[PDB]
RNA sequence: CUGCAUGGCUGUCGUCAGCUCGUGUUGUGAAAUGUUGGGUUAAGUCCCGCAACGAGCGCAACCCUUAUCCUUUGUUGCCAG
């Protein structure tokens, strides 16, 4: 049951020389459902053909993650070009919540249990790579409580 | 091993500050390195070689130098190696996820010219089509069955393969050198003492590494 | 605009004619008239055939009829001498001796009133427009051509309304003269609307 | 009456030189790099060198034709031997 999702759509449109061209960009996410997290960028001429670049990066992309249990244990912030995004474990109600371009994110990671906001450039490929960030940021207790002596 | 005495090459009076340790003194008035330490110097990374091996690592060896534009596979046909002869440029490894469309045009001959369907006229594939194929073995030939990027580079002259260190260097692949008496292992991680311009000796030195990497396949 | 006529204006450039005819011309409209009644009664004992074209010679005294086929057998029936009732019913209609020519077609997958047809049976049985759109085309770039194109008309996947959408793979030269496009429109003609395929392909100019 | 409902028919920059597919490398990214630099051309054209390569399209080539021999014709045309 490994799902392959779509965070945004953006089009970019350019005057030449005379008359007009433009490209669609996509952003997905892969990952591995559990204490794994993958996303890929991809631009073409079309919608679906740049979804697919996406995807075909998606699947070449990985970062491990500190993860027991499929939940968080601390507040954590990550950090990308103006992107601010702070999480915070969610109990008791509704684990999804959270900016809209986090949802999958934390989803194919397997820890849709967090309340997450971008606290600044509200942009797609900036938010992502924040947190993402933040999910390399995060750490286990174990580590942070066996970084002492034996 | 120096067997009867005799000693030759390059450089009588220079060497540099890099190359300080392995010289001992001189005969023939060239510069010679410590005949105690040689051998276990050369042993020391053709073991890490046979290990890279041992676990399918591919081994890349570059022979631009004239002392192996030849003996890199003339010398070396039951080693199990890949090799290249070719002048290097910008791209000339690190362009792989490209070049590998020249791979899948190599394979597309010779999954081909194996059919009775390629022999049934007098020369249109079975001359013209084969002097197609013979044509690309000996630019691409030498790497066609390795796959992706080597898992270790070896190298006959870090002056002169300079640019298969430095692509090297941006993929991450560990570079093993042969020195004599002015090297610089920047970008270089296993070095050995050998020769680098002998008309004669490079060809059983090549024999005296590369026969490891078939030890792989046990 | 800029679509044309590909049966029509288009169909006499680089390529051979589909009919040759001699009249005077005091009664061109009616010998033009017999050229479409020579057809009338024979494509319907073409109706299985898997047919890409059909050519129709009237010489003097004589018609001499070309059938290009998918299927070389279902057209020359048991024992192989049924291929006469081609004869018989255009020869009843001309009131002179008729011949046949039984042609066969090279990659009929690669044929555009073919491909129509293997796309038109896929949209009669409900499948996703795009799948059957897409396999037509990695189809027949692999079995050749420099570039095809396909567009899809009516009620897609589902949809409330008409529609149309295409897909186009290599090179199609609609405004080149000597292009030698090969094209076909169809239509499925259901309880649920018309449901349509256009298909363009291009192999080698002239 | 109206291209201010269309299709077809063509008109234009213009024989202008430039536009894409599979890709590499760089940047958060618009996008860049290459297609920049040295020589040159009818021309992103042909080369030299280089972080870029293959494959296509247009150009050129291809197709049409003219300036003059050779062979074939040989008349009620031509006329040298």
């Amino acid at each position: 049951e490994l799902q392959e999702k779509l965070i945004a759509v953006n089009r970019v449109s350019k005057t030449v020389k005379g008359g007009r061209i433009f490209s669609f960009t996509a952003l997905t996410v892969v990952g591995d459902g559990n204490g794994r997290v993958g996303f890929g960028y991809g631009k073409a001429r079309e919608v679906p053909a740049a979804i697919q670049k996406a995807m075909e990066k998606a699947r070449r992309n990985m970062i491990n993650v500190a993860l027991n249990n499929g939940t968080l244990q601390h507040p954590v912030k990550g950090v990308h070009t103006g992107s601010r995004v702070f999480m915070q474990p969610a109990s008791e109600g509704t684990g999804i919540i959270a900016g809209g371009a986090m949802r999958a994110v934390l989803e194919v990671a397997g820890v849709h249990n967090v309340l997450a906001k971008a606290y600044g450039s509200t942009n797609p490929i900036n938010v992502v790579r924040a947190t993402i960030d933040g999910l390399e940021n995060m750490n286990s207790p174990e580590m942070v409580a066996a970084k002492r002596g034996k | 091993m120096l067997k009867a005495g005799v000693h030759f090459g390059h450089q009588t009076r220079y060497w540099n500050p890099k190359m300080k340790p392995f010289i001992f003194g001189a005969r023939n008035k060239v510069h010679i390195i410590n005949l105690e330490k040689t051998v276990p110097m050369f042993n020391e990374a053709l073991a890490e070689l046979n290990k890279i091996a041992s676990r399918k690592g591919k081994i890349l060896f570059v022979g631009t130098k004239r002392a192996a534009s030849e003996a890199v596979k003339d010398a070396a046909l039951s080693c199990d190696q890949f090799f290249v002869n070719h002048r290097w440029l910008g791209g000339m490894l690190t362009n792989w996820k490209t070049v590998r469309q020249s791979i899948k045009r190599l394979k597309d001959l010779e999954t081909q010219s194996q059919d009775g369907t390629f022999d049934k006229l007098t020369k249109k594939e079975a001359l013209m089509r084969t002097r197609e194929l013979e044509k690309l073995e000996n630019s691409l030939g030498g790497i066609k069955d390795m796959g992706g990027l080597p898992d270790a580079l070896f190298v006959i002259d870090a002056d002169h393969e300079h640019i298969a260190i430095k692509e090297a260097n941006n993929l991450g692949i560990p570079v093993f050198a042969i020195v004599d008496t002015n090297s610089d292992p920047d970008g270089v991680d296993f070095v050995i003492p050998g020769n680098d311009d002998a008309i004669r000796a490079v060809t059983l030195y090549l024999g005296a590494v590369a026969a490891t990497v078939r030890e792989g396949r046990s | 605009g800029q679509k044309v006529h590909p049966n029509g204006i288009r169909l006499g450039i680089v390529k051979p004619w589909n009919s040759t005819w001699f009249a005077n011309t005091k009664e061109f409209a009616d010998n033009l008239d017999s050229d479409f009644k020579v057809r009338q009664y024979l494509t319907k004992e073409l109706a299985k055939a898997s047919v890409s074209r059909i050519v129709i010679e009237r010489p003097a005294k004589s018609i001499r009829v070309t059938i290009h086929t998918a299927r070389p057998g279902i057209v020359i029936g048991k024992k192989g001498e049924d291929v006469e009732k081609l004869r018989k019913v255009v020869a009843d209609i001309a009131g002179v001796p008729a011949q046949i020519n039984i042609a066969e077609v090279r990659k009929p997958e690669l044929d555009a009133k073919l491909v129509a047809d293997s796309i038109t049976s896929q949209l009669e049985r409900r499948v996703m427009f795009r799948r059957a759109m897409k396999r037509a085309v990695q189809n027949a770039m692999r079995l050749g051509a420099k570039g095809i194109k396909v567009e899809v008309s009516g009620r897609l996947g589902g949809a409330e309304i008409a529609r149309t959408e295409w897909y186009r793979e290599g090179r199609v030269p609609l405004h080149t003269l000597r292009a030698d496009i090969d094209y076909n429109t169809s239509e499925a003609h259901t309880t649920y609307g018309v449901i349509g395929v256009k298909v363009w392909i291009f192999k080698g100019e002239i």
